[PDB]
């Protein structure tokens, strides 16, 4: 049974980790803890084969900045996100995907860029800029929201396509 | 109640229900409920729990505010006493005074418990999370106030360290030693020249010493002040959380003047003895404890501009090549085997923060601040636990202090470390990768050949400690 | 990682805090402040067990001689302490055996008798008197100074044994 080791990347402090986490719980249980080891091992049927997750979320640890190299190393595909109404969470994407696509030596990196909507305050890069942003690069990008669970699977299915369809 | 005066008058009187407290699955321990019943356990007449207090002091902030909980645990400690009663009242009607068995039995069943568990709950608020009142006078001044103006002789005694608690706070660690520290160990570089010092001239064993007094001393600093309510990834992290962040940035540095140390060794040999000694001191790191110390180590050789000099790393020592990927395997699969080390080990050790840090960030965005029980909003207290469960983790390793002797100036040198120099991360970053481009190009462009810059021998002194007189 | 829940008793003023302290932080307390309820954690190894000590330090005045049964319930192994300059605490160490042999329906309970302050001259408890009582009640008499370090770790460790083995 093949396991897809994916790593989600992305500046901090702007819903970063509500991402893994909603697609773990399936948002109808109280009790979370990530003390929990395997609260992120997940087994999912994606296109008809079963396959196993295995999600890295290092939210918080922003500020150890020497270890993205370390904890960038292990993953087969990427996941970048930003903040929907954070400016500069956006255009950090540009530096997080050099950092992969050097730390992997490649060019063709599996990955999908994550517009992610964590509150309700006013969205500042369009469904388009990060439509085109995306478009240049040659990778997908989707849309989740944290409070609606909306598209969140919709994102780590793709990113396995990604994986698969290279 | 318990039993005896009306409990209109006495807001804690309130039964409990299905409509102001929750349990879970030999205490009981309390899943979620309304403010004033949280409040009336924290100081409940029946058993002291004390390690529910440290979790409400830790992280009620977030459903209650400080003047709020005061006023409200004033209000719980001014306790309706019961009216002379029926064998009372015509005792009083007779001539002499009455024998009062069921006022003093509430007396001292309930009025004396809930008072005194009151005071350890100021007590500790005082003594540990004095925060509060450093950043709002007129609290102190209520609190000040309200102490005063208690006026038991039970209470006598705990009044008195109390008020003086709260005057030793408003202004300012003797530690005492079973054995002696080892003595300081000296290599190239000899004591008061601070000049001489860097990675290769410092003897390996005494570097990994004084960078886990001084990495020890920086872990050790962190309030849960700094914690508690992912107050260190918003806009002011700088402003809530300084120490925190001073021992992350510290771990940062070091992490890059090792990556600087080798890709700047351009020779291939001196390179060879430069990747040797660091791994000979994350062997010394290991030997300590120090887990902030070898994820720096293994944090840096997994670095892009070192991960890739194959051409060094294949001249490495078969020894330490083992114990490389040994300290790498610890971060592998979840920092599966580390935290295994980790509660196991005997400490003083230095723990790795970061995965502490995740935990709490997750556990606070992960889990509901209440709880929608019939058409109630109950504090979720179950979230809080968890939360104040590594806040206490991580108070357990603050405990314990090194038996090291810290050497002046050599102590001096790490602080006043700066790879970086004036150069930003991306300035810097590409800089270090390149000179490792430079220093063993693609392949298939063959390796060049470089120059020695260091002139004193490389040898190590190795690992193992000398001891004299 | 086996889990002991120690509980330090004793008269008001002997050094139960003063040694509790001691024992985590390596530090002398030496203002004296009475003591309502304090709790404490300590991972240590003892004899090649990872032990986590659970330390409970009580209130000794008899203000809060209404709130014991309620610890004495729930601890594994007891600490007795008194002070070796008042032969007043000495003579209160019969009850406090008693109190714990009450509450816990049992003759066969995990102490310690300990011996603090012992690093002045002024003794008036002689070290026959104490030895003789913990031979009545067949447990170990260590003791113990919080100042001077003296005796300390042995005293709370030699508990762990006991309670390990029983
Ligand atoms: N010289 C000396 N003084 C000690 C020793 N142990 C405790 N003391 C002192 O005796 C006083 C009583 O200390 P303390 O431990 O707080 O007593 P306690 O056991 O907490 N009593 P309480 O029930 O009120 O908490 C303090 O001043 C403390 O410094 C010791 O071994 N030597
Ligand atoms: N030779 C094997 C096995 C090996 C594992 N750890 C090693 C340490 C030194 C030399 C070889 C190895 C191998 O595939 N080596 C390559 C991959 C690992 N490399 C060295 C290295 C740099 N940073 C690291 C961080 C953790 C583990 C190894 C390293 C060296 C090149
Ligand atoms: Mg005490």
């Amino acid at each position: 049974m093949t396991e897809y080791k994916l790593v989600v990347v992305g500046a901090g402090g702007v819903g970063k980790s509500a991402l893994t986490i909603q697609l773990i719980q399936n948002h109808f249980v109280d009790e979370y803890d990530p003390t929990i080891e395997d609260s992120y091992r997940k087994q999912v049927v994606i296109d008809g084969e079963t396959c196993l997750l295995d999600i890295l979320d290092t939210a918080g640890q922003e500020e150890y900045s020497a270890m993205r190299d370390q904890y960038m190393r292990t993953g087969e595909g990427f996941l970048c996100v930003f903040a929907i109404n954070n400016t500069k969470s956006f255009e950090d994407i540009h530096q997080y995907r050099e950092q992969i696509k050097r730390v992997k030596d490649s060019d063709d990196v599996p990955m999908v860029l994550v517009g992610n909507k964590c509150d309700l305050a006013a969205r500042t890069v369009e469904s388009r800029q990060a439509q085109d942003l995306a478009r240049s690069y040659g990778i997908p990008y989707i849309e989740t929201s944290a409070k609606t669970r909306q598209g969140v699977e919709d994102a780590f299915y793709t990113l396995v396509r990604e994986i698969r369809q290279h | 109640q318990m039993r005896l005066p009306s409990a209109d008058v006495y807001r804690f009187a309130e039964p409990d229900s299905e409509e102001n407290i929750i349990f879970e699955e030999g205490i009981p321990i309390i899943k979620a409920g309304t403010v004033i019943k949280l409040i009336e356990r924290l100081t409940y007449h029946m058993y002291a729990d004390p390690n529910f207090v440290r979790t409400f002091l830790t992280t009620y902030r977030s459903f209650c505010k400080p003047q709020e909980l005061l006023s409200l645990i004033i209000e719980r400690f001014e306790i309706p006493e019961p009216e002379p009663t029926e064998a009372d009242r015509i005792a009083i009607e007779n001539g002499d005074q009455p024998l009062s068995a069921e006022l003093k039995r509430f007396r001292k069943e309930y009025i004396q418990p809930v008072q005194l568990r009151v005071l350890n709950v100021c007590r500790h608020w005082v003594e540990h999370h004095f925060y509060d009142f450093e950043r709002d006078a007129y609290l102190l001044q209520r609190m000040e106030e309200f102490i005063g103006t208690v006026r038991g002789k039970a209470m006598k005694k705990w009044v008195e360290s109390i008020t003086k608690i709260i005057q030793r706070k408003k202004i300012a660690h003797n530690i005492t030693f079973q054995s002696s520290p080892p003595t300081v160990e000296w290599h190239i570089s000899r004591p008061g020249h601070i000049e001489t010092f860097d990675l290769l001239t410092l003897h390996p064993i005494e570097i990994a010493r004084q960078l886990t007094l001084l990495e020890s001393d920086l872990y050790r600093a962190v309030q849960p002040s700094e914690l508690v309510g992912s107050v260190w990834t918003k806009e002011d992290k700088e402003i809530n959380s300084p120490n925190l962040l001073k021992m992350i940035r510290h771990t940062t540095n070091l992490t890059l003047w090792f990556e600087k140390c080798i890709v700047e060794t351009e020779n291939l040999e001196e390179r060879v003895a430069v990747v040797s000694r660091i791994i000979e001191i994350l062997q010394v790191f290991q030997e300590l404890n120090n887990f902030n110390g070898v994820l720096e180590v293994v944090s840096a050789m997994n670095s892009s501009p070192v991960y890739r000099l194959d051409h060094t790393f294949e001249q490495i020592p078969s020894r330490q090549k083992k114990i490389l990927e040994e300290a790498h395997e610890l971060s592998e699969d979840h920092y599966k085997k580390y935290l295994a080390k980790l509660r196991s080990i005997n400490p003083p050790c230095v723990p790795f923060f970061g995965i502490y840090l995740t935990n709490i960030l997750k556990t606070e965005e992960g889990n509901p601040e209440v709880l929608k029980r019939h058409g109630k909003e109950l504090i979720n207290f179950s979230k809080r636990r968890k939360v104040a469960e590594i806040t206490g983790e991580i108070q357990q390793y603050q405990n314990q202090p090194y038996c090291l002797r810290v050497e002046s100036d050599i102590k001096r040198f790490f602080e006043n470390l700066n790879p970086m120099g004036n150069s930003m991360e991306k300035e810097f970053t590409d800089y270090l990768f390149n000179k490792s481009l430079e220093i063993e190009p693609r392949n298939p462009k063959p390796l060049p050949r470089f120059p020695k810059k260091y002139s004193y021998p490389l040898k190590s002194p190795g690992v193992r400690p000398s001891n004299p007189r």
